[PDB]
């Protein structure tokens, strides 16, 4: 048969990937394998070691994007030493988002968990990269979202309540008391996908399900409203806010695992649970769930 | 001219419109009736959010016609 990837592992910004082929490789017959992001950029890699006859490790030239899927890609021509060379390319997908749990925000002034609940869903995206080099977002904002995984517990409660007083001092958010996460995403100049806007839908979900390719975050602003159940392609979904009217939390999956967010505390859910979630609060009529963030 | 607006908590609220009512004025008499602050009020015709600058009219709302309303409270 004609070479094949048995395995891929990246054990970052700049990760080192390495792929394992069924049989050894004809060397020189693997000069340009890229990433390509989920538009099609190619990124190039460096050299090639050789682990073994058909084991590769290599890097990408240029750092990769926060929160965002590649596409590892071998071009067609790759020949095994047994001489059969393959027709089509040859790829394996990854995801640059961590695998650690995520953090805790805790609620420093008693007010902030649309604050929270949103610094959570923009710290999953995949326009993160694009907020953190954004000159229109206070530096706080992007202080705290750039170091998130890494900081200290004293340094992370620094930073939260040095972005906490920066979006408050914006326009977009209330400079005292609850709110709501949309104006904490305009203060974060996130691009969302207004369902209601969408010219080929007349509901929330199909809103989503017809958006153009490759839209990552959608603003629920259509009817009815949705529950987690209804959120189409649950399988690219890693982030939604969930409100009660009157407090809200995050729900965030790293590693196939959901997380809720309920400001400081991190809890690790079941499926089960997010099924049980309701579109809205019948006791009040407030919605449940209006960002939803894809990878 | 009559319409209705239709809550999450199972109200309807009937309303005393004309067409050329601003969706502002619309959730002012909503707020007038219900103390729900016009910034936490989403209302809604045929899937569409109404924007706040707009008529009854621009939207082809009719006599009779039924809203909904989904609220927004702050949290
Ligand atoms: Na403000």
């Amino acid at each position: 048969g004609p070479p094949a990837v048995v395995a891929t592992r990246v054990p970052l910004r700049r990760p080192t990937i390495e792929l394992e082929f069924d049989r050894a490789i004809e060397p020189g017959s693997v000069p340009h394998i890229v990433l390509r992001a989920d538009d099609g950029t190619s990124v190039a890699v460096g050299p090639l070691s050789w682990l073994s006859d058909r084991r590769i490790a290599f890097a990408p030239r240029k750092p990769l994007k926060s929160n965002s899927r590649y596409e590892i890609m071998v071009p067609a021509g790759i020949r095994s030493t047994t001489g059969e060379r393959s027709t089509h390319p040859l790829t394996s997908s990854f995801d640059t988002a961590p695998v650690t749990p995520p953090r805790g925000l805790p609620n420093l002034d008693g007010a902030s968990c649309f604050i929270n609940t949103a610094l959570q869903l923009a710290v999953h995206s995949s326009a993160l990269d694009d907020i953190l080099s954004n000159e229109a977002v206070p530096p706080a904002v992007r202080t705290l979202l750039e170091d998130y995984d890494a900081a200290s517990a004293d340094a992370l409660d620094a930073q939260l309540a040095a972005a906490v007083a920066a979006l408050r001092a914006t326009p977009e958010v209330p400079d005292s008391g609850p709110g709501q996460t949309l104006e904490v995403m305009q203060a974060l100049r996130m691009p969302l996908y207004d369902t209601s806007s969408a010219n080929n839908a007349k509901n929330n979900a199909d809103a989503i399900r017809h958006a153009p390719p490759n839209t990552k975050a959608f603003f629920l602003n259509s009817y009815p409203p949705l529950s987690y159940a209804d959120l189409p392609n649950h399988d690219r979904l890693v982030a939604f806010d969930y409100s009660t009217g009157g407090h809200y939390v995050a729900y965030v999956k790293r590693d196939g695992i959901w997380y809720r967010i309920d400001d400081a505390q991190v809890s690790a859910v079941n499926e089960q649970d997010l099924l049980a979630l309701p579109a809205f609060n019948p006791a009040n009529g407030s919605v449940s769930i209006e960002i939803a963030i894809y990878r | 001219m009559q319409i209705f607006v239709k809550t999450l908590t199972g109200k309807t609220i009937t309303l005393e419109v004309e067409p050329s009512d601003t969706i502002e004025n619309v959730k002012a008499k909503i707020q007038d009736k219900e103390g729900i602050p016009p910034d936490q009020q989403r209302l809604i015709f045929a899937g569409k959010q109404l924007e706040d600058g707009r008529t009854l009219s621009d939207y082809n709302i009719q006599k009779e016609s039924t809203l909904h309303l989904v609220l927004r409270l702050r949290g």
